[PDB]
């Protein structure tokens, strides 16, 4: 029960910058991914493009 | 009695110290791991960028061809 409020304790502290950076980093995963997809989606797009004009 | 408080104070001070430092610790972490994935973004989305210029441009040549 000691540790419990040990560690409790210890993440509430100033969990504010920490809970800023993660969020960021959620984000720019997200971001990353749906980046991802639309490359390829757009690549796919371009092969197809390429394959019409010809 | 007295031994009993010096006791739990110095507990005290040791796990603020180590939870001080797994803090920092993961704030670091956090820290490099944002740099790195705004620099891949950078990259994503110039990439992108591009590939939607090029895409726009042949839709222009498909059209120009009609
Ligand atoms: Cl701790
Ligand atoms: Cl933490
Ligand atoms: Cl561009
Ligand atoms: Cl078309």
């Amino acid at each position: 029960e000691r540790n419990k409020l040990a560690a409790a304790k210890c993440r509430n502290r100033r969990r504010e910058l920490t809970d800023r950076l993660q969020a960021e980093t959620d984000q720019l995963e997200e971001e990353k991914a749906e980046l991802e997809s639309e490359i390829a989606e757009l690549q796919k797009e371009k092969e197809r493009l390429e394959f019409v004009l010809v | 009695e007295r031994i009993k408080a010096e006791r739990k104070r110095l507990r005290n001070r040791i796990a603020a110290s180590k939870c001080r430092k797994r803090k920092l610790e993961r704030i670091s972490r956090l820290e490099e791991k944002v740099k790195t994935l705004k620099s891949q973004n950078t990259e994503l989305a110039s990439t992108a960028s591009l590939l939607r210029e090029q895409v726009a441009q042949l839709k222009q040549k498909v059209l120009s061809h009609v």
